[PDB]
């Protein structure tokens, strides 16, 4: 029961993710490589994921219709504000509940809390890291409700900084439309209420995990010998 | 409003 333009908007997000995701994990070989022994031996190898992954993440932003229409200003609020959400949200497709991992080709590139501590993160991140990464796949959310997902968390008007909240709120809302009338075609009620209620409460628990993150990235980087380790590109957009 | 890297991502 989608509208055209609903589905355009889900053929365009669908578009834009294919593009901005290779589910082979070839450039993995390409960043300082995994070490697990030194404090933040793991911080070289996870930066460089990361830095990787933002790249992905504003790709896959300025696809969004109507993303590249706001302010060059709210933009970069908005992907400063959400890219490590869309991180853990883009993460958890490699995840796997057997053993609370990401797998990504190799074992080398699999990896545990253990290495995500290596990379200067404590409990206090990490276990309710873990806890919405099995939240989230026990969802067994469709590809289409998990690129709206990503979308709606990066166009979210309550974002500080942002100017024009109305215009990013008349994006959200149109993805949001769109999500709700999507899982009104695969799910009768209350099923499709109690499904939406939980995607909800997940892009709640990114607010939280964005805040614990940010607090211990703070403290990390503030260091300057772990901020050496870190890229540029993490630099300039969780900076400040 | 100093992000050369994001903004050349951005276009
Ligand atoms: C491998 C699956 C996967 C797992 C993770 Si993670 C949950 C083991 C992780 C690791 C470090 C980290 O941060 C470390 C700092 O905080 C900031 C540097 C240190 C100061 C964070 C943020 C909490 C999360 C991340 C990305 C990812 O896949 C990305 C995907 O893009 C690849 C496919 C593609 O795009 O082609």
């Amino acid at each position: 029961k989608l509208s055209e333009e609903q589905q355009h908007i889900i053929a365009i997000l669908l578009d834009a993710h294919h593009k901005t995701y290779d589910p082979t994990y070839a450039d993995f070989r390409d960043f300082r490589p995994p070490v697990r022994m030194s404090p933040l031996s793991m911080l070289p190898h996870l930066a460089d994921l990361v830095s990787y992954s933002i790249q992905k993440v504003i790709g896959f932003a300025k696809m969004i219709p109507g993303f590249r229409d706001l302010t060059s200003d709210d933009q970069i609020v908005l992907l400063k504000s959400s890219a490590i959400e869309v991180i853990m949200l883009r993460s958890n497709q490699s995840f796997t509940m057997d053993d609370m991992s990401w797998d990504c080709g190799s074992q080398d590139y699999k990896y545990d809390v253990t290495d995500v501590s290596k990379a200067g993160h404590t409990l206090e991140l990490i276990e309710p890291l873990i806890k919405f990464q099995v939240g989230l796949k026990k969802l067994n959310l469709h590809e289409e409700e998990h690129v709206l997902l990503m979308a709606i968390c990066i166009v979210s008007p309550d974002r500080p900084g942002v100017q024009d909240a109305k215009l990013v709120e008349a994006i959200q809302d149109r993805l949001s439309n769109t999500l709700q009338t999507y899982i009104r075609c695969r799910h009768p009620p209350p099923g499709s209420h109690q499904l939406y209620a939980k995607m909800i409460q997940k892009l709640a628990d990114l607010r939280s995990l964005n805040e614990e993150h940010s607090k211990q990235y703070r403290s990390l980087s503030f260091q300057p010998e772990n901020s050496m380790k870190l890229t540029p590109l993490v630099l300039e957009v969780f900076g400040n | 409003k100093n992000h050369p890297m994001l903004m050349n991502l951005l276009k």
